[PDB]
């Protein structure tokens, strides 16, 4: 029973931990400040009048 | 402005000139002489917008505003070293319970100690974060999952000892 | 018509509170100072702030406010807002929260003959270095430094108030109708000294300030009950692990480690109650550290023995002797740390 | 802007902001009080205090500030610093920190007919009786009482602010397009009521019925307690020969006690009622103490009898705990906030 | 509002707020002082400070502020800024860390007879000698000594509005119940000013704590641990867990003593009954551990006797304490 | 008996506190700035804020506030409110949560030569980058950038009174010792104002922490718990205390790590050395527990020797680094 519980819980624990940590690490801010607006609002992208 | 409205004052972004051509300064100004790098937050974007609400009355104060945005990203290395690593190690320590012999009489003790450590970490993180119900923090979800797994492992160990 | 209005108009129609009450610029204004302590609000060792409530009796002669009762229908005292008269601008120099002045701008009392009296109440938080060496049986030499924020010693000069018997009150005054005893800190002495110094290295204008030395004493009884006794019991319980069997089932190491954890919790409590200053270590903290070291050595000895009964007994006797000697030596310094005998009169009259 | 300066000087020539604009000696001043909630900053159970950021909407008629725009270059409205006109001293009576007045005296808007409108921002910390019972599924009914501090009901008559169409929209105004949503509390009902005097004063009471979002406390508090209770129940399944039953029981009891001590700081210190979660925690602690006592008795007791007593205690404690927890949870969940703000 | 504007302009044209509002300097300004208690904000036993929300209804006649109503269309009362007029300088003698005097200068109700009623709000953080002996079932007698600071009894006389504080608007606190309240006038003489006694009004309130919160969150767990303390003497030595239980109970008692120390002032005036019970329980735990160690180093009969003795002593101590 | 009132009336009859106190507008106001540090009130590492009690002595000659002493009976100095005169608008650039400018407007001392000395008190809550690496034996270099906010260097020039801050009245702090102090004047160009460089005086203080309190309350328990780890390998398996002792050591180390992380700011610029040591000890304890479980299921002496040698080497390296 101990070995069965190991073989059941250990991979589940590892998969859950890895999933949580990968979902956390992969989070990044969007490349644009406002979604749906192509303008970057950056000093190098001066929008001359 | 609260003393004035769009009928009284028109807000606009600062215009700056390069090569005799003017352009609006649509971002937060950072001056390298006056700017101090914060130790936790990196400024990824810093836009500025003049917001006008078309449905708001022209004489209401809420019609216009200038909003400067700071999209700041947390530097996680401190939290990885000090929080994430001990919590993950303590969670994975529960997997060793299945390996300790039943004659040792310490499997339940190990499981309960792991549960207590997880509870202490959850208390610390819940103290470090606001009580917002919008979403469970990722580390909080991991802690809850680990606590559930530790409870199940304690039940399994108790059953094994009974057998 | 009210005679007080005539007196006020007569005194203040041509009065300038900016200039000092001196006929010549080189004259000094003599100030009579009498700090009356109402209660010692608290002594925060962690923040090193002494909070006290005082009444600052300040008396001086202002020839511009001189009047006789015979000319104004027998008025002997006039209450005037303090913003209207010249003030010596006495401030607590060694404060810590930035509140130099008094808490309430009470009216000044202009008596006949030109004597002006001000008795404002003030709550003061001041820097008092805390000597935690002999805690909880410690006594603290807090000090209050009063000086003019504006004028030097050649413009404003301090003197102590004189009692009805002619004796100078060269100490903090305590009034039985106002003083409320603090339940944690007793007050032993409160002498006052008017210090004078030179200014710049080129013999600049003199400086003068009044320093009151509140020599106060901690009432240790509470800390005896709730801190000392638990720590002593915990340290005593350390020695019991040796009588536990040196075979399977003997929880000697477990007991030792649990007592060490309890002593660590007590150390955390002491560190919370005692400031982070590193000038000295509290003798109770030193005793706690010594007991923790002894407990670690006892754990080591138990591990060695388990890896026996005679060795357990001999280590029990050795550890008991060492612990007793250490506890006695630690507590002797605290017990001997009485307030020293000093020439000052007691602050609270028997 | 010559005409504006001339009109302002005309209006304030001989004006006195300390005198209320009663025309006749018996005339009352009617002040419409509306409230716009910009942010529900927080609710503190320990202090029983709700902190909110609001914009008032005070409207009254000051006959002294009326003018004909046709004589003054068509100026039909004017913005004037609030300190220069008479203001009703509307204050938050039930504030908890002594800050009666508004946070910033922004300018009022005066219409040519003498209608003065003022929308000052205020940061307010009102006292709010916390419903401690149904934590964390509890709903709170906080009140903001606005009244003139000095003037009697015979001098200033308060009224609830009407809707933009003139409807009796006796509600706290919330612009859903800009309102700063609170992360823990959801506003359900937001009515307002004018309260008549029982020299007495009228009051305008604004009601915030905010429901606690329980997910945070479900995850961080309730679930650990349930797990600890389950472990304390399963303690009775550990055989005596393992020698770990007393350890597990003591650790479970200590963890439950620590959770109780932590929750005691979350719940208010008032003792008018016991939170249902606190009652559950106390029942669980009593159960764990009885379990420890029965384990000690079983150890003192022979082995077959001890095992039979252990199993009997296990079944009885399981039944009692399940029944108590189910009843408590049903009672806590059933008491939803009412659909009517005045039941 | 023209009548009231003219009246206000004429009253304060040459008004002086410095001198007292008497016709003759030999007269005494008689001020009626009524303390209204709106809310008992906080009681801090640790700092020995009581924070209360109050209104100070002060009423007095100003000789110069009379007017004839028929001159002003029948205006019989007006509201004026209180900074304009002379006011008694009521100071809270026992201020701990707040303001001594009033700081919210709300409007004054002035009537044509000259009668001024001023009801400023205040938050008073008064010093109170917290008696911790019977905590949490204790009752606290807390007072507020209010009086004119610079004016003595021969110059300004203050009289209580009623023998009891006005509790009509009192927001009933959920932790403390006011058993009784009363206001006493006193005429004490200070060493500063021996020729002239100074009058004060000392309001006092006998508050009583509602112990349910402290019973549930403090007393019950400590009682449970004290009950479990004696249980160790029934567990046989062969279990090998008597010391683990005794030390876990000791640790729990240490934690709760730490909590209680944070809940009570560190003043050495008297030991709390709960503090005394906790110290007794700690001594009993130490003695029980010593005796258990001696027994480990006949055993069943001693265990039974010690279990009975511990249970009886626990019940006796609980009865004598509660 | 009235000459000082006459003098004060004559000086300020048509005085303007808006214009600079120079005879010609093309001249530069020379201000001498001396920071006197009265007390180092606090150094909050977690908030990275240093709170200091200072007297900010400023000395300058006001061209219009001269008088002839013989006109006023030999009066050579007067005290006047600072709100009446023109003042340099010294702002603390690195303010964290305090006031930018002086708010305690004490009286200034004016002399017949026009020399004004103003010594306002201030409680500066300045920003300081707290270095956590060598904690609790760290030396912190905290600075105060003080300068005229609106007046540029060609208009109002500030000069330091002395190369070092005035520590003559410094109340010795019980936690930090000022090992060094120095003031440097700088001119820098900001993007707001490209044609006019602005002057500032950056005072800096190299303060060394006194570690004794942290040694007693933190370092010693951590060292004791680390030492207790190695005993598990000498303790026999038949005792049954191996696992309980290892779990207790792990829990104590976790609690001490939480205490340390609470005592240290969450800035991610650099890792602390004590925190790194605690993490290494945690990893070592985890490995030791794993190996103990392997042994129990199934070495003890070899692991004990290896752990003792490695621990002694690490302790010697840590002691050398902290010294
Ligand atoms: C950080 O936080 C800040 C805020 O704190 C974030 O800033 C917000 O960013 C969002 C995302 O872009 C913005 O939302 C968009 O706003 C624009 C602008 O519209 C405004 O101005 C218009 C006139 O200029 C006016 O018509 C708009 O009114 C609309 O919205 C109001 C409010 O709901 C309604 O009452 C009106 O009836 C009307 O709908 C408004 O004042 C909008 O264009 C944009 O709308 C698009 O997206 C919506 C949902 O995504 C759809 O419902 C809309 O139909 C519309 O759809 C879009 O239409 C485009 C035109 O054809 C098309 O190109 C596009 O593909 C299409 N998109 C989709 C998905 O169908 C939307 O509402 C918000 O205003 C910002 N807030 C500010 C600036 O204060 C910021 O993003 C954050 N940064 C991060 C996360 O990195
Ligand atoms: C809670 O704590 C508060 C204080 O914080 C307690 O309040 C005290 O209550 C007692 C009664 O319970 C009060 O005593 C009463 O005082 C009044 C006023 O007395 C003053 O004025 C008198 C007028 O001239 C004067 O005679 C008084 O002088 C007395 O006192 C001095 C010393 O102070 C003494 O030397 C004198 O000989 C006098 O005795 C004083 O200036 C007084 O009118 C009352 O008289 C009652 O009692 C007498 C007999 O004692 C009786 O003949 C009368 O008919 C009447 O019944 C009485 O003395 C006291 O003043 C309050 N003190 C304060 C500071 O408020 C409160 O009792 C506590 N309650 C609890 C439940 O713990
Ligand atoms: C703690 O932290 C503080 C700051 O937080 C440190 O303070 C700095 O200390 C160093 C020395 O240790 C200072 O450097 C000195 O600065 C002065 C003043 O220089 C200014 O004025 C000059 C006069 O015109 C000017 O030339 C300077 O211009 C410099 O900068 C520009 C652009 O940045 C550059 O183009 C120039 O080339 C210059 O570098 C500047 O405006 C200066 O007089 C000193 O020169 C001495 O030393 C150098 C060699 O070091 C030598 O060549 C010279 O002959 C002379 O002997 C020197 O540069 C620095 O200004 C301080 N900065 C601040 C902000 O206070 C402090 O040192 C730290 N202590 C520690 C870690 O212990
Ligand atoms: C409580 O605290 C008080 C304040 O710290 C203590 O008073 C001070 O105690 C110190 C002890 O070192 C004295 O310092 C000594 O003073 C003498 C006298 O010289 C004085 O005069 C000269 C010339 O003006 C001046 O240079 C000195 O500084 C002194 O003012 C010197 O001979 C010694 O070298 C040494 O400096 C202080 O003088 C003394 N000050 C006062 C105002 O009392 C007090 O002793 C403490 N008491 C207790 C019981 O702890
Ligand atoms: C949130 O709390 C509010 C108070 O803090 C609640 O408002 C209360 O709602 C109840 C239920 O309707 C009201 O009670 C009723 O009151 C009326 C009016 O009473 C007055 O007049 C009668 C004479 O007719 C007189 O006897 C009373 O003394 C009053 O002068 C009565 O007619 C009803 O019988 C009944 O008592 C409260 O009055 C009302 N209080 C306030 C201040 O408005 C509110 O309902 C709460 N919300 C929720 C969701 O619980
Ligand atoms: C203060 O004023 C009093 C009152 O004028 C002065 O005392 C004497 O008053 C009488 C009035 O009858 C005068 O004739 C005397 O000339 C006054 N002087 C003396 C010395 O008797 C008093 O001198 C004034 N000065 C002070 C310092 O008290
Ligand atoms: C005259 C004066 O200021 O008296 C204040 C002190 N008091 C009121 C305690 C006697
Ligand atoms: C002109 C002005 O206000 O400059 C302030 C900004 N500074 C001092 C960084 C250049």
């Amino acid at each position: 029973v101990d070995r069965l519980c190991l073989f059941v819980v250990t991979p589940v624990m590892v998969v859950g931990t890895a999933w949580i940590f990968l979902q956390g690490v992969y989070n990044q801010p969007p490349p644009q400040p406002f979604p749906g607006d192509p303008y970057s609002y950056n000093v190098q992208d001066k929008r001359f009048i | 402005s609260l003393k004035y409205t769009a009928k009284e004052i028109t807000l606009s972004l600062k215009q700056d000139a390069k090569e005799n051509r003017t352009y609006p300064v649509e971002w937060i100004i950072i001056d390298p002489e006056g700017f101090t790098e914060n130790g936790e937050w990196e400024i990824v974007h810093r836009p500025a917008r003049v917001n006008v609400d078309p449905r708001a009355p022209l004489d209401s104060p809420s019609r216009q505003d200038i909003t400067f945005y700071l999209i700041i990203r947390r530097k996680p290395l401190f939290y990885i070293i000090n929080i994430l690593v001990p919590c993950v190690l303590i969670s994975f320590m529960v997997n060793l319970v299945f390996y300790l012999p039943a004659d040792s009489g310490e499997k339940t003790s190990v499981a309960i100690s792991v549960l207590l450590a997880q509870s202490v970490f959850l208390l610390l993180i819940s103290k470090r974060l606001p009580a917002t119900s919008m979403a469970i923090p990722l580390i909080g979800k991991f802690l809850l999952f680990g606590m559930v797994l530790v409870t199940m492992v304690v039940v399994i160990c108790v059953i094994v000892l009974n057998i | 018509k009210n005679e007080e209005l005539r007196l006020y108009h007569h005194l203040f129609n041509n009065y300038d509170p900016g200039s000092r009450p001196v006929r010549e610029p080189e004259d000094t204004v003599t100030i009579s100072l009498k700090v009356t302590l109402t209660n010692l609000i608290s002594l925060n060792e962690k923040e090193e702030t002494l909070t006290t409530s005082v009444w600052i009796g300040i008396d001086w002669q202002d020839y511009r406010l001189n009047y006789s009762k015979d000319d104004f229908g027998g008025i002997e005292t006039l209450r005037v807002p303090s913003e209207l008269v010249w003030l010596p601008e006495i401030v607590l120099e060694n404060n810590i929260d930035g509140q130099f002045g008094v808490a309430y701008d009470a009216n000044v009392l202009v008596y006949e003959g030109g004597s002006v009296t001000w008795l404002p109440p003030a709550i003061y938080r001041s820097v008092c270095a805390v000597e935690v060496t002999y805690f909880p049986f410690d006594w603290q030499n807090c000090s209050l430094i009063f000086r003019s924020q504006t004028y030097n010693a050649e413009e404003v000069e301090f003197t102590f108030a004189v009692d009805n018997d002619g004796k100078t009150i060269n100490k903090i005054d305590i009034d039985t109708e106002a003083y409320t005893e603090n339940g944690e800190w007793a007050i032993d002495f409160c002498p006052g000294v008017i210090r004078r110094h030179h200014g710049g290295a080129t013999d600049g204008p003199g400086e003068t300030d009044v320093i009151y030395s509140l020599i106060i004493r901690r009432k240790p009884l509470f800390y005896v009950i709730n801190i000392i006794v638990p720590c002593v019991l915990i340290s005593g319980l350390v020695l019991l692990a040796y009588f536990l069997p040196a075979q399977a089932g003997g929880q000697k190491c477990t007991v030792s480690i649990n007592v060490l954890l309890a002593q660590t919790v007590f150390l955390f409590l002491i560190a919370q109650k005692i400031p982070e200053t590193s000038l000295s270590v509290p003798l109770l903290g030193r005793f706690l550290i010594f007991v923790m070291v002894v407990a670690t050595l006892i754990v080591m000895n138990c591990v060695i023995v388990l890896n026996g009964n005679a060795l357990d007994n001999i280590c029990f006797w050795a550890a008991l002797v060492l612990f007793s000697v250490g506890s006695s030596l630690i507590f002797l310094g605290a017990y001997f740390n009485r307030v020293p005998d000093l020439p000052y009169a007691p602050c609270i009259q028997p | 802007s010559e005409a504006e300066g001339r009109l302002r000087e005309k209006l304030f020539s001989g004006y006195d902001s300390s005198v209320r604009p009663a025309r006749e000696v018996g005339d009352r001043v009617r002040v419409s009080v509306g409230l716009i909630l910009a942010q529900l900053i927080s609710l503190n159970e320990k202090d029983e205090e709700m902190s909110t950021k609001v914009y008032l909407d005070l409207e009254w008629t000051d006959y002294r500030l009326s003018w004909d725009p046709a004589e003054h270059d068509g100026i039909d409205s004017l913005r004037i610093t609030a300190e220069s006109v008479w203001l009703p001293d509307v204050v938050l009576l039930n504030n908890n920190d002594g800050n009666f007045d508004v946070a910033l005296d922004i300018s009022v808007v005066v219409s040519s007919d003498g209608s003065v409108r003022w929308q000052p921002p205020g940061i307010y910390r009102s006292s709010c009786s916390i419903q401690v019972t149904y934590f964390p599924f509890d709903w709170q009914n906080c009140t903001m009482v606005f009244s003139s501090y000095s003037y009697d009901s015979s001098e200033v008559s308060l009224q609830t602010g009407l809707g933009p169409d003139g409807q009796g929209h006796q509600e706290i105004h919330i612009h859903e397009g800009t309102f700063i949503e609170n992360g823990q509390w959801e506003i359900i009902h937001k009515p307002s009521r004018l309260i008549q005097p029982p020299g007495q004063r009228q009051e305008v009471i604004f009601y915030l019925i905010i429901r606690r979002k329980p997910l945070f406390y479900l995850v961080n508090v309730i679930a650990p307690c349930i797990l600890i209770t389950l472990l304390a129940i399963f303690v009775f399944y550990l055989p005596p020969d393992a020698g770990e039953k007393m350890g597990l029981s003591i650790f479970a009891l200590l963890t439950l006690t620590v959770f109780l001590l932590l929750l005691a700081d979350k719940v208010p210190e008032t003792s008018l009622s016991v939170p249902i979660i606190i009652k559950y925690l106390m029942f669980t602690m009593v159960l764990v103490t009885f379990s420890v006592i029965l384990s000690v008795v079983v150890l003192n007791l022979w082995q077959f009898v001890a095992m039979v007593v252990d199993r009997l205690f296990l079944w009885t404690f399981i039944i009692f705990t399940s029944v108590g927890t189910l009843v408590i949870f049903l009672d806590a969940t059933y008491h939803l906030p009412p659909p009517d703000p005045f039941p | 509002s023209e009548h009231e504007t003219r009246l206000v302009a004429k009253l304060f044209k040459d008004y002086s707020s410095v001198v007292r509002p008497v016709e003759d300097h030999r007269q005494v300004v008689e001020v009626t002082v009524g303390l209204q208690l709106i809310q008992l904000i906080n009681v801090d036993e640790v700092n020995q400070i009581v924070t209360t929300n109050v209104r100070l209804k002060q009423q007095w006649v100003d000789y110069n502020l009379k007017w004839n109503p028929d001159d002003y269309g029948g205006v019989k009362k007006i509201h004026i800024p209180s900074e304009k007029i002379w006011r008694p300088d009521l100071v809270l003698y026992n201020n701990a860390d707040g303001d001594f005097a009033i700081v919210k200068f709300t409007k004054v109700l002035l009537q044509y007879t000259g009668h001024i009623t001023w009801t400023p709000p205040a938050i008073f953080k008064s010093y109170c000698e917290i008696i911790v002996t019977h905590f949490p079932f204790d009752e606290q007698n807390c007072s507020m000594k209010l009086g004119t600071w610079t004016y003595d009894g021969s110059v300004v006389a203050i009289n209580p509005e009623s023998d009891q504080p006005d509790l009509s608007n009192f927001m009933e606190s959920g932790e403390w119940v006011i058993k009784e309240s009363r206001g006493w006038k006193h005429s004490v003489t200070y060493s500063c000013c021996p020729d002239t006694p100074y009058l004060d009004i000392t309001y006092h309130f006998v508050m009583q704590r509602l112990p349910l919160y402290f019973i549930v969150n403090v007393i019950i767990p400590c009682l449970l641990f004290s009950f479990l303390t004696g249980l160790v003497f029934y567990l046989p030595t062969d279990s090998g867990e008597k010391m683990t239980l005794s030390i876990s109970v000791l640790l729990s008692l240490t934690v709760f003593l730490l909590v209680i120390v944070e809940l009570i002032p560190s003043t050495s005036s008297a030991v709390p009954l709960i503090g005394k019970y906790m110290l007794f329980t700690m001594v009993f735990v130490i003695a029980s551990i010593i005796i258990t160690v001696i027994v480990i180093n006949v055993a069943m009969v001693m265990d039974h006797i010690l279990l009975g003795v511990f249970m009886l002593v626990c019940i006796i101590g609980t009865l004598a304490v509660f």
